[PDB]
């Protein structure tokens, strides 16, 4: 919110340039100085033969905002005969990608194509250029030996590059092998220290790369986009890319350790087409220590209120914990093609907040496709997501959008004013502009009124022109002003006073200041740093009696604050800002004194009653719990009366009771400060004597952690009287129950078998299913509906295994979906294998049980039991009296032995079901 | 009694008339005062009060142009109506509703349009086959639909730029193919080739012309011409009062947006139409591939609907493609089974069989809510689209118009269609929110007392800090003077707290975080009720405490959604027919039922005992799925008697059952093979003897 | 240049069979065995066989009837199909 809009710092290249397609800081060791690095991929140069070679330019912060580009090669391409050209610089794009760490700057150029030394060709292997103040190599480590689209030869090494804490290149390429990608990692002093000039292809002692993989990773394009930080234990920063064509194009981003090419992690976007892993970025933005992984999906379409697809870009936020486990969040664009996650800078820490900030950019949205960049701050809750300011780039569009955005770069303070600094590059105009922020003031302010409680006949203070006595008091208002980085010495506010500012509104003005003669008054201040309150003190009297109609209505003291802007000697200006959350005045009441009895103070007597209500809260659901709070004022008036509801933990506040008329209206607030979450309700300003409220209040209990037994709300009355101000403490409880809804469900597929079966040949000794019978199969489900869970459980199966020494239903194999293991008294498949009606349970015949361990069914899961088996068809006709009707009864039993929640008193849940298979006769 | 419009819109007119819809105004300053001049209906009908001067403007939804619906799509009808009515004009008063109704008929013999998208690239030197016949083989099966169709194509190969495209040795730039001592094309970006013409000998001599290009890049990047085929309706010849359909091929996987990256392309696609007169994409070296969005909008808007018809192993993945573009079909191609014959009259039904509605150009003031009818009145509520059906059968669509006040507007318009579809409906939007008698006002002051002061028609208010039934308040405020009641009851306090009762008029403004209004200040305008950390969830307004919802949200905490679409399951029926859809969340409603769409179902009446019921409907005639005529609407399934024959078997389900004729039915059917529900009952069942 | 071929028939025994053939002489990822009735019978099942093995195994009880195989070695990248040539044998069980 502190990055200054009004006066930036612009810089313009030639056009068509593509001028502020990369952007970087150059803050070298061999001076004080700071300046811009700005890429322009398209320029033309000053090499022989070499059209749009592109060039990198140094944009001098001091003054004229005059660029001067960076001499890297100069030179033509090469020749590997009379007329055979080694190399082609021509439309190369060099710049396309520039980063600086300290003194060391590396520029990319990765159309640049190769022929390489076999066989005449044109092969984009791309190339680098690392430059110290006055020595330039050359750096192309996909170009090698290794050629075609097999190896290295369409690589474009340079599309994406960065530096790591212990100066290593990270250099990532998208079209290495058949465009898997590749990541290639060299030392820096390695680079420069093995450079021969008469060399094309150098091997690089303690080189990381990626190798090849199968051809089902091809088209990944790898390195498309790269980022650095460390994510295990040493100090040494892992190598993060993004690779959005991977995962059938779903997009994926790979984390390599540092140390070894070894995979670390990996992301994978749920949306195909949506470009995951476009832009990457590494910072911790929750001050934790630990990096966290940011990834932009510019093309990822969410739905909006209707429901339709609209892609607004998307933006992923995962935060490194310390088991190494990322909680990830997103959020999403709001402009449709605006391509939110195009590009994700981290600015370091722009407020001093003590938590790091970030920055991401929609280059195609804003006015008419100009561009907008939304930055974000960060907090120790991790990534807060909300824009805390917009940045907003005006230019026309000549031939191809204006992109503000798709270039940034900060973490870096260019204007040494203590606070980072910000650089935009908007190629669609050949240009780039530099964002400096501002020192953020939090100005802490104060209001007390002196004798609040005004006695009408009290005229102590009075010289209003020839003074006639008249009751007074005193407004006294204190200010304290500090802040972080440069600003000046003292600062100067502008106060404004406000008495009775809630008259005034058509109505009397009831308090006017002695002097001043006026119900408003300001004055100029100075304050110079933190714990330096400076006050006035204003004398404010009280108009007659007679003059007007009194009130109950309470006098409030309104102090507003302005803070008029006159700082940052010299460079343009710089306006300080005020802190982003903080009040821009105060206000504090004052009351007429009114039947506080012969004592002339008001004493009330407050008491807090409650009602259960609801006796029992169950603990996986939400519960809709309502209190019926019972405030009465039995003593003298209480001013400025609240009711004071504590909520711990899990208690969230809803709302209250509109529909009841015996209850109140009463106006609550949620309010959560001071490490204490709690409901703030008016019960009158002032509370009269004799006052007796009925009010409900709704709150929803989920839970915390288990086995907390009941749960206490605290509620009590407090005002801002001198004396007796607050009621007692009344504290209510409710009990949690345990309460899970089971049921046992059961099926047969099919319901009956319809005898004679066709193609049946009873064989001596059964081999198959065929040579048995049909396949019934008999499921059970175990299902746990209700809010609470249960740790285990038993389950029962009753199988009518035999009746009369012959099988009926062979069992051969059963399967076990969800947290259950299970026992059969029989062995299944002792013959092994391949692949009126008259009612058979297991009472009445030989029965062959199943019995279940279960464990642990939350809320939303069962478990289920599915049992194959095949009709025995030799046991039928026969003896067995051919023509009857027999159905084949399974019983299942379930009984709920355990649960989790401890000390709360639990209730035993058994209930049982049974499945039949009818078999019967279509012919008799 | 006291009432709603009694309590608020008293201060004037344009006031009064937003309060609620049922609220009405006195002009006629004759016999004044006596009672408020806000209320509404025959109240003021109970006083004289009755010229023409009595304002209440009553919303109208008046149908202006409504064809009846055709019937063929032969020349000789109307024009061609597949939407009545057409136009509707709309009127709305602040904070009303009124609604309509809309029928939409697939009409048989449309006429069709078929651009072919072929991929040229090397690839496709095996898949080629597909191409030979084609218009002589594409008409035969699509005589049957329609009659009067018109065929043509276009070919794509890849961005002929950086690494996409040869580069090397220059006998490759005219001969791609110089390694693999063979000779192929050069390559190119989209290029079209033949015109929507009526000739289909035309078509087949041009289509074997055809051969095949070269290019290094695996994904061949033909939404590069998808998009041109779109966006240039005189070069392809698109035609209107046509089905549209745009057919795919590819050997391969395709190239996305910011892909261009790689080639030096920066600048996203524009939608726009590049191909010249010499049928070439000229932007396809200077602009990137479209993303999907912008696929999917303009598919949309030229009424274009798009066919996936791709090889057996890239079908998974344009099959799930198609789902990011809703209204696209995907079918396999290959030398066996079905093929192209019966393949693209089958998408071409799947288009047919889905009517949704679109709207287009709605202004964000007003919201519509959906019932669709489809079935035989069956009246199915929140739901804008209806599936399962054929050519020839007609849906209707209730649709309720609600306007959150009005801004102010002279006329706006906004169009309900079919997607896919050319007929549209349009409605023309209005809204009366100023009096017809408050321009007849003389700007000018003195007119109502004392001069200074403020006047409308029937109404006389003074100015700040003047206030009065003339002109007279506070700075003298005398005695209260009365009551005023400016509570309901004379037995409670000043109006609503909140700076008292000031000579009549109760003055309440307090200036704290928001507006505060009303007769007696009862309506805050900021405290109202809170579902989770935010004001009626951030998706409503708040008047008087009450929560307005802005579109597509509902319920009193304005938590509920209108949406459907997370409702919807993999089958494309709401909650798998198992449950009902509630504020974007299914309930589901079956023994053993669960899961998000209701999907899962563990324990509940497999295979036969659905199909069972659907042979009796369809071959047997027997009802209980024919008492409610449901029978061709449900269960589509075709169902082909075989003599005798169960064969040796797939992967089937083998059902029996008994019926009503105490006969055993024995049937199976085929799991998907490219997908169907095939059906196969054995003739002559058992039955006793005699 | 790059093709299957070289097509032997090894292990014989009263059912299945064994076929082994020579290395198309580039990179391969894997094969696919095809085979089925001769003339213009039902269609060809197929499988799949790592690349870096010469040879291949297929099971099930069949008669002859004048039984041809075929095996797909898929070589490809970038634009081109994953397949050289399908080449095939004949044999009798
Ligand atoms: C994040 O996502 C990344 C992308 O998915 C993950 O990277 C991927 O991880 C896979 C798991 O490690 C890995 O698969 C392994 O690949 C290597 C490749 O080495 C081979 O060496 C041989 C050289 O000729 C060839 O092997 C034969 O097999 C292939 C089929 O794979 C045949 O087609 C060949 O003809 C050849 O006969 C290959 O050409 C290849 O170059 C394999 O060695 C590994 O084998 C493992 O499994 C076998 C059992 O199948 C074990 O016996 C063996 O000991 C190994 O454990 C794997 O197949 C992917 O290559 C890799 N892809 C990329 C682009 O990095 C990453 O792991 C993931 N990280 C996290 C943290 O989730
Ligand atoms: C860097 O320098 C290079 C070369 O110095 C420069 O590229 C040049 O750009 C111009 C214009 O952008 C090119 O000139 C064109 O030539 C073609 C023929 O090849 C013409 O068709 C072009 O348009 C003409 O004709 C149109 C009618 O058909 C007219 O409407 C139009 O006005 C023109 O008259 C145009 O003349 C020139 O070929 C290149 N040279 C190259 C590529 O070598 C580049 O613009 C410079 N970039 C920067 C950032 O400085
Ligand atoms: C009739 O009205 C007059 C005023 O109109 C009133 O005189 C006021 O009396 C109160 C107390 O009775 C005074 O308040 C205190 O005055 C002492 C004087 O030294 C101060 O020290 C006190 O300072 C407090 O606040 C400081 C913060 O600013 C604290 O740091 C400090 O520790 C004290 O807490 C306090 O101001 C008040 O100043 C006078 N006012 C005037 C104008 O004299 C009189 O009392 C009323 N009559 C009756 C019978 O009460
Ligand atoms: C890659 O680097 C990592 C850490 O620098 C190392 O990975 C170890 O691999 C061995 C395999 O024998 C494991 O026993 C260790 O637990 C791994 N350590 C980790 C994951 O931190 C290893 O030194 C390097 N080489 C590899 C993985 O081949
Ligand atoms: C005085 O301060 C208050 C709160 O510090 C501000 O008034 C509103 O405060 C709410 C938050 O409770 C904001 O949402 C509003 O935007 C604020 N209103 C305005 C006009 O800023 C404000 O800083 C000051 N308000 C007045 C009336 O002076
Ligand atoms: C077991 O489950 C049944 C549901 O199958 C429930 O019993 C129901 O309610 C009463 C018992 O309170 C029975 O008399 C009814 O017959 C049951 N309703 C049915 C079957 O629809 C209950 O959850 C459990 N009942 C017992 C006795 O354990
Ligand atoms: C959709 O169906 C409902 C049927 O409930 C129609 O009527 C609504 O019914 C309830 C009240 O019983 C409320 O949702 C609305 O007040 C009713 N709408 C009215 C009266 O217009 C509803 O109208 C139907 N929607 C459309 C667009 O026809
Ligand atoms: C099932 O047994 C395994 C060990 O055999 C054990 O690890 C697992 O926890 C058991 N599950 C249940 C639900 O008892
Ligand atoms: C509005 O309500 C229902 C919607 O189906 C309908 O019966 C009624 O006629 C509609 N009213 C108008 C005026 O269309
Ligand atoms: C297609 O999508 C499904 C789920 O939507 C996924 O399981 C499958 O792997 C995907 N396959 C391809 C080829 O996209
Ligand atoms: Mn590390
Ligand atoms: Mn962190
Ligand atoms: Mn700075
Ligand atoms: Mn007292
Ligand atoms: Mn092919
Ligand atoms: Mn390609
Ligand atoms: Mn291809």
């Amino acid at each position: 919110f502190n990055l200054d809009v009004d006066s930036p710092a612009e810089y313009s290249g030639p056009e068509g340039s593509y001028f502020g397609f990369a952007v970087d800081f150059f803050v070298p060791s061999a001076s004080s100085r700071m300046f811009l690095l700005v890429g322009a991929p398209k320029a033309n140069t000053t090499q022989p033969g070499i059209v749009e070679g592109g060039q990198v330019l140094k944009c001098d912060w001091s003054s004229t905002r005059r660029c001067q580009p960076i001499e890297f090669d100069a030179t033509g391409n090469r020749d590997y005969a009379k007329d055979d050209p080694l190399e082609f610089k021509s439309h190369q794009w060099f710049g396309a990608s520039v980063r600086s760490k300290q003194d060391k700057i590396l520029a990319c150029a990765p159309l640049y194509h190769w022929r390489t030394e076999m066989k005449q060709e044109r092969e984009p292997v791309g190339t680098c250029f690392l430059q110290d103040g006055t020595k330039t190599v050359e750096y192309a480590p996909c170009r090698s030996q290794d050629i075609d689209a097999d190896g290295q030869g369409f690589c474009q090494g340079g599309f994406s590059i960065d530096f790591t804490k212990a100066d290593r290149v990270l250099l990532g390429g998208p079209g290495s092998f058949y465009w898997q990608g590749q990541l290639i990692s060299d030392q820096v002093a390695e680079i420069v220290s093995k450079y021969d000039p008469n060399v094309y292809s150098i091997k690089y002692n303690n080189q990381l790369a990626t190798r090849t993989a199968q051809a089902i990773f091809d088209d990944s394009y790898l390195g498309y986009s790269v980022a650095v930080g460390d994510f295990n234990g040493d100090g040494i920063d892992d190598f993060v890319s993004g690779v959005p064509r991977a995962a059938r194009t779903l997009g994926m981003v790979y984390i390599y350790d540092g140390k070894n090419m070894s995979s670390l992690y990996n992301f994978t976007g749920e949306q195909m087409a949506a470009y995951f892993g476009f832009s990457v970025a590494a910072t911790d933005i929750n001050g934790d220590d630990y990096a966290d992984v940011f990834i932009g999906a510019p093309l990822f379409m969410d739905r909006g209120s209707d429901g339709k697809l609209q892609e607004v870009g998307q933006v992923s936020v995962s935060l490194q914990r310390a088991s190494g486990d990322f909680q990830t969040t997103k959020l999403n664009g709001f402009e449709v093609f605006a391509r939110f996650g195009s590009a994700i800078a981290p600015l370091g820490d722009l407020d001093q907040d003590g938590f790091n900030d970030i920055a991401i950019a929609a280059p195609y949205g804003g006015e008419d496709k100009k561009g907008i960049v939304y930055i974000f701050n960060g907090r120790s809750t991790g990534l807060n997501a909300v824009p805390s300011q917009i940045l907003e780039g005006q230019w026309a569009a000549r031939s191809m959008p204006p992109s503000f955005g798709y270039s940034m770069k900060g973490a870096t303070d260019i204007d040494k004013n203590g606070y980072p600094d910000l650089i935009v590059g908007a190629f669609g105009v050949d240009r780039a502009i530099l964002y400096r922020a501002r020192p953020v003031i939090t100005v802490n302010a104060g209001l007390e009124v002196y004798p609040s409680i005004l006695n009408q006949d009290n005229k102590t203070c009075s010289l209003p022109g020839t003074a006639l006595k008249v009751s007074c008091f005193n407004v006294r208002f204190c200010l304290k002003a500090d802040g972080k980085g440069v600003l000046p010495r003292k600062l100067n506010f502008q106060v404004e006073l406000l008495l009775d500012k809630l008259k005034q509104k058509g109505a009397i003005r009831r308090a006017l200041f002695l002097y001043s003669r006026s119900p408003s008054h300001s004055k100029n201040m100075t304050i110079s740093r933190g714990g330096l309150m400076q006050c006035e003190e204003l004398i404010a009297y009280l108009r007659d009696e007679s003059e007007f109609r009194d009130k109950l209505t309470p006098i409030t003291i309104f102090m507003e604050y302005r803070l008029d802007y006159r700082t940052a000697a010299d460079t343009t200006g710089l306006q300080p800002i005020l802190n982003q959350f903080t009040p821009a005045n105060i206000s504090r009441q004052a009351h007429i004194l009114l039947d506080c009895g012969e004592d002339n103070v008001c004493k009330p007597k407050l008491e807090v009653s409650v009602d259960s209500d609801q006796k029992k809260i169950y603990i996986g659901d939400d519960n809709p719990l309502t209190l019926i709070v019972k405030a009465q004022n039995q003593g003298e008036g209480a001013y400025e009366a609240e009711l004071i509801v504590s909520i711990p933990l899990q208690a969230d506040f809803i709302g209250v009771v509109r529909n009841n008329e015996a209850l109140a209206r009463l106006s609550c607030a949620f309010k959560t400060e001071n490490q204490t979450r709690q409901v703030v309700c008016d019960l009158g300003n002032p509370m009269k004597a004799g006052t007796q409220l009925l009010a409900g209040l709704r709150f929803s209990v989920h839970q915390q952690s288990e086995m907390d037994t009941s749960v206490k709300f605290d509620l009590q009355i407090q005002s801002s009287n001198l004396f007796d101000k607050v009621s007692p403490v009344v504290s209510h409880k409710v009990d949690l129950a345990v309460l899970a809804a089971v049921e046992i469900r059961g099926v047969s597929s099919p319901d009956h078998v319809f005898l004679p079966i066709p193609n049946w040949e009873h064989k001596e000794n059964p081999e198959t299913e065929e040579d048995v019978g049909p396949v019934v199969q008999h499921i059970y489900e175990l299902r746990n509906n209700g809010p609470s869970s249960f740790s285990k459980a038993m389950l029962h199966l009753q199988w009518p295994y035999k009746y009369n020494n012959n099988t009926l239903l062979y069992i051969l194999h059963y399967d076990i979906d969800g947290p259950m293991n299970c026992t059969s008294d029989m062995e299944i498949n002792p013959l092994r294998i391949k692949i009126d009606i008259h009612t058979l349970g297991c009472g009445v015949a030989q029965c062959l049980k199943i019995v279940c361990q279960v464990g642990r069914l939350d809320r939303g899961k069962s478990a289920i039991l599915y049992v194959k088996s095949l009709l025995w068809t030799e046991t039928f006709m026969n003896k067995e009296n051919q023509n009857h009707s027999y159905s084949l009864k399974s019983s299942a039993s379930f009984n709920v032995i355990e649960f989790p929640y401890k000390n709360l008193p639990i209730e035993d849940i058994t209930n049982s079901t049974l499945v039949t298979t009818n078999v019967t006769w279509g012919i008799q | 009694g006291p009432n709603i419009c009694t309590t608020r819109g008293v201060s004037s007119c344009q006031q009064c008339l937003a309060v609620s819809p049922m609220c009405a105004w006195c002009s006629d300053e004759a016999l004044p005062l006596g009672s408020p001049r806000c209320d509404l209906k025959e109240n003021l009908l109970k006083d004289n009060c009755a010229p023409e001067s009595i304002e209440f403007p009553v919303s109208e939804a008046r149908v202006l142009e409504d064809r009846p619906l055709s019937d063929k799509g032969s020349g000789d009808s109307s024009q061609v109506t597949q939407v009545s009515p057409q136009r509707i004009a709309l009127r709305l008063r602040p904070d009303d509703s009124k609604n309509f109704s809309i029928q939409v008929r697939q009409v048989e013999d449309y006429p069709v349009d078929i651009y072919y998208l072929m991929d040229l690239s090397y690839s496709m030197k095996d898949d080629l086959w597909s191409i030979q016949n084609l218009g002589t083989k594409l008409a035969t099966q699509m005589r049957k639909l329609t009659s009067n169709l018109r065929i043509g194509f276009g070919a794509f190969v890849d961005k002929p730029v950086s690494p996409y495209m040869y580069i090397s040795p220059p006998e490759a730039l005219e001969n791609p193919c110089y390694d693999m001592k063979t000779t192929c094309l050069p390559m190119f970006g989209y290029k079209h080739v033949l015109t929507l013409t009526d000739q289909v000998t035309r078509f087949n001599e041009e289509v074997k012309k055809q051969s095949v290009s070269r290019n290094r890049d695996a994904p061949e990047g033909g939404f590069d011409a998808i998009m041109q085929a779109t966006v240039c309706d005189e070069k392809i010849g698109w035609r209107n009062d046509a089905s549209h359909l745009l057919v795919f091929t590819t050997d391969a996987k395709t190239h996305i947006a910011l892909d261009g990256r790689l080639a030096g392309i920066v600048q996203p696609n524009d939608g726009q139409c590049h191909v010249g007169s010499d049928n070439h994409y000229s932007a396809s070296t200077t602009m990137d591939y479209p993303s999907l969005g912008l696929m999917t909008e303009k598919l949309s808007q030229k009424n274009i609907n798009l066919i996936f018809a791709v090889t057996e192993n890239v079908v998974n993945l344009y099959q799930n493609y198609s789902e990011l573009i809703p209204g696209t079909t995907v079918g396999v191609l290959s030398m066996d089974s079905s093929n192209v014959l019966q393949l693209i009259v089958d998408a071409y039904g799947k288009i047919r069989s889905k009517v949704e509605l679109e709207v287009r150009d709605l202004p964000e003031e007003l919201s519509l809510s959906f019932n669709a009818t489809c079935l035989n009145n069956e009246v199915i509520p929140g739901l804008k689209s209806c599936m399962g059906l054929k050519i020839g059968d007609t849906v209707s669509f209730s649709i309720e118009a609600k306007v959150r006040g009005c801004p102010q507007e002279k006329e706006k318009s906004f169009t309900i269609k079919p997607v896919g579809f050319k007929d549209s409906l349009i409605v023309q939007v209005t809204f009366d929110c100023d009096c017809a008698c408050q321009a007849q006002a003389e700007p000018n002051s003195h007119r109502c007392n004392n001069g200074n002061g403020t006047f409308e028609c029937g109404v006389c208010r003074c100015g700040p800090g003047w206030l009065g039934s003339q002109c007279e308040c506070s700075e003298e405020d005398y005695r209260p003077s009365q009551q005023d009641e400016c509570s309901p009851r004379e037995g409670q306090p000043v109006c609503s707290q909140r700076g008292e009762c000031l000579c009549g008029q109760c003055v309440c403004h307090s200036s704290d975080f928001g507006k505060i209004t009303g007769k007696y200040c009862e309506c805050d305008d900021f405290s109202c009720v809170r579902y989770k950390g935010e004001m009626c969830s951030g998706h409503g307004q708040c008047s008087c405490g009450d929560c307005l919802c802005d579109s597509d949200w509902t319920g009193y905490y304005c938590n509920c959604t209108t949406r459907t679409d997370t409702c919807m399951s993999s089958n494309g029926l709401l909650c798998s027919g198992r449950g009902k859809c509630e504020c974007g969340s299914c309930v589901c409603i079956q023994p053993g039922s669960y899961g998000d769409t209701c999907e899962k179902c563990p324990t509940c009446p497999d295979a036969c005992t659905f199909k069972k019921e659907c042979v009796e409907c369809k071959k047997f005639d027997r009802g209980a799925l024919h008492d409610e005529n449901t029978c061709n609407r449900y269960c589509r399934d075709e169902i082909e008697s075989v003599k005798e024959l169960k064969d040796t078997g797939k992967d089937a389900v083998n059902c029996t059952y008994k019926n009503e004729d105490d006969c055993v039915v024995r049937f199976q059917y085929y799991e998907d093979s490219s997908g169907k529900s095939i059906l196969y009952v054995v003739e002559e069942p058992e039955c006793p003897k005699g | 240049s790059d093709v299957p071929r070289d097509l032997e028939v090894v292990a014989a025994t009263p059912t299945s069979l064994l076929i082994s053939w020579d290395a198309p002489a580039v990179t391969v990822r894997y094969y696919r065995i095809t085979y089925g009735e001769t003339g213009g019978n039902s269609p060809v099942q197929e499988f799949t066989v790592p690349g870096s093995k010469s040879t291949a195994t297929i099971s099930g009880l069949k008669p002859g009837v004048d039984y041809t195989i075929t095996v797909y070695a898929v070589t490809g990248r970038g634009d081109s199909p994953a397949s050289s040539k399908p080449i095939s044998i004949n044999y009798r069980t």
